[PDB]
């Protein structure tokens, strides 16, 4: 967490702000991650 | 009433609490020295019920549209008097204590209430289909009552869940204000024609009204009134 803070502060130029950290403009496709229990009986947690 | 039936006039007959007739017969028999049967009832229970009830019949000369009431002792439907009444009726309506305690004033149990003319050739194909679906739902609900009570809604499957909230909405929707209930309830009475009832329940079973919360079906008229109330509350 602090290594990100220490490193990303140094790298501020948009030209070198590529690859994963690149804040792309005109977003078109979005992927999402969901984690759920393997087994039920958890209650409303899975539904939530 | 038999004089008016025999000359052709249509008669509406309202006998209230046949069970009191049975209880009077039981007390008379106990005083008469007859041997008691079952829970203190008269040995001649079936014959007395036959003699009274077989006179309440629409014949070829006139028609009697009877409507009786029966009081179950305590809450026992296995009592000899209601058990004897059950086989002398065309349409049976069962009022349950739990439904009334849930503030559903009609308190009719659809599963335990049947009728002979609930036949597509007599009442209408759509009416019959709607009634059969409204019973298959709430039958699924009675099957899942224990599951819901001990675990909760979550463990059921998605279709089972949907049927469960549809059953609860139907149970709430069977309630209806009565014009004679103004004395202790401020809700004005409603008269929902059978066509409107069938249409409302068909729409509710289709899926329409799923988004509406269950509390909006309490003591309403047809489905249009429920939709209007939902719009009023936005």
């Amino acid at each position: 967490r602090e290594v990100m803070a220490n490193l990303t502060a140094r790298v501020v130029g948009a030209a070198r702000r590529g690859t994963l950290l690149e804040k792309r403009e005109t977003v078109k496709s979005v992927a999402l991650l969901v984690v759920t229990p393997d087994r039920g009986l958890c209650g409303s947690l899975v539904a939530n | 009433a038999e004089y008016f039936r025999d000359e052709g006039r249509d008669i509406l007959l309202f006998i209230d609490n046949i069970f009191r007739f049975v209880q009077a017969g039981s007390e008379v028999s106990s005083l008469l020295g007859r041997m008691p049967s079952q829970v203190g009832y008269q040995p001649t229970l079936g014959t007395e019920m036959g003699e009274l009830q077989e006179r309440i019949t629409s014949t070829k000369r006139g028609s009697i549209t009877s409507m009786q009431a029966v009081y179950v002792p305590a809450d026992d439907y296995t009592d000899p008097a209601p058990a004897t009444v059950f086989s002398h009726l065309d349409a049976t309506i069962s009022l349950e204590r739990s439904i009334a305690e849930r503030a559903i004033f009609p308190a009719v149990d659809p599963l335990a209430s049947t009728s002979r003319i609930l036949d597509p050739n007599i009442v209408g194909e759509e009416h019959y289909r709607v009634a059969q679906e409204v019973k298959r739902v709430l039958q699924r609900y009675k099957d899942l009552k224990d599951i819901i009570a001990i675990l909760g809604m979550e463990e059921l499957s998605d279709e089972d869940k949907l049927t469960v909230q549809r059953a609860r909405k139907i149970e709430l929707f069977f309630s209806q204000p009565f014009t004679v209930a103004q004395q202790f309830t401020g809700r004005p009475g409603k008269y929902v024609p059978v066509k409107k009832t069938v249409e409302s329940f068909a729409r509710l079973l289709n899926g329409e009204g799923d988004h509406i919360p269950e509390s909006f079906f309490y003591m309403q008229g047809d489905f249009d009134d429920v939709l209007a109330a939902y719009e009023a509350s936005q």
